[PDB]
């Protein structure tokens, strides 16, 4: 969380080395969060209110005591907002998708209420398509000035 | 007398060269000791100035 907040604090694009001209647009940040506790949420909120980012960032907080299925909506909420703000208002959006392991357990739960035949270690057979439909809503467009850059976080279980 | 004075004057010339090497040694210490003091004071006011500019941009964004 500290490296992701550090990146989003100081990530800048260099036009001194490319010839673009300054015109410097900083980053909108779409900060999605799925089962953060309080101890990490207070870190990110203190970090953003210090470095002056809560005036350019939209926050989608799903704390870990909120019910454990609206994590299925939360990355799609954040990426719909990001696709809007990037591809129709020329921003340079950075999307922080916190801890996709919580999202993936949030849909192992649903996919084993339906007895859907799993991949390995219980996760359902279609999970690659869901992670694909989240991750591949990123990138630049030819003819526009917007962008969506994703830093998702993973917490690898037995690392 | 004068003879002992000329001899102790040769030795006083050695002693005067000895005070001159000691005095330029003390100077070569303390010229840059004073300048490291001012370099400290410069870098201190510059770090405080960086904190001031962060304070003003943060308060106006709030
Ligand atoms: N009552 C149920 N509740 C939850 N999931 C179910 C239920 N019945 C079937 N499913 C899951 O959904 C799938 C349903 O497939 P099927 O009923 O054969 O055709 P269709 O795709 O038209 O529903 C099954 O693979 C099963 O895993």
């Amino acid at each position: 969380n500290e490296i992701a907040a550090q990146i989003a604090r100081q990530a800048t694009v260099r036009p001194d080395l490319s010839g673009e001209g300054e015109k410097e647009e900083p980053f909108a940040v779409v900060f999605a969060a799925m089962g953060i506790t309080q101890r990490e949420l207070s870190y990110f909120i203190q970090e953003f209110e210090r470095t002056g980012a809560l005036s350019r960032s939209v926050l989608f907080l799903n704390k870990a005591d909120d019910p454990t299925i609206e994590r299925i909506l939360t990355p799609r909420m954040a990426l719909t907002v990001a696709e809007y703000l990037a591809f129709e208002h020329d921003y340079h959006v950075l999307v922080i998708l916190t801890d996709m392991t919580n999202y993936c357990e949030a849909l192992r739960e649903i996919g084993a209420a339906r007895e859907e035949i799993p991949g390995r270690r219980g996760y359902p057979g279609y999970m690659y398509t869901d992670l694909a439909t989240i991750y591949e809503r990123a990138g630049v467009v030819e003819g526009k000035k917007g962008s969506v850059t994703q830093i998702p976080i993973l917490s690898m279980p037995d690392d | 007398s004068k003879l002992e004075a000329i001899l102790s004057q040769e030795v006083e010339a050695e002693i005067q060269a000895l005070l001159q090497e000691a005095e330029a040694k003390a100077e070569a210490v303390k010229r840059e000791a004073e300048e490291k003091a001012k370099a400290l004071l410069q870098a201190r006011e510059r770090a405080l100035e960086a904190q001031y500019r962060a304070a003003l941009r943060r308060a106006e964004s709030a």
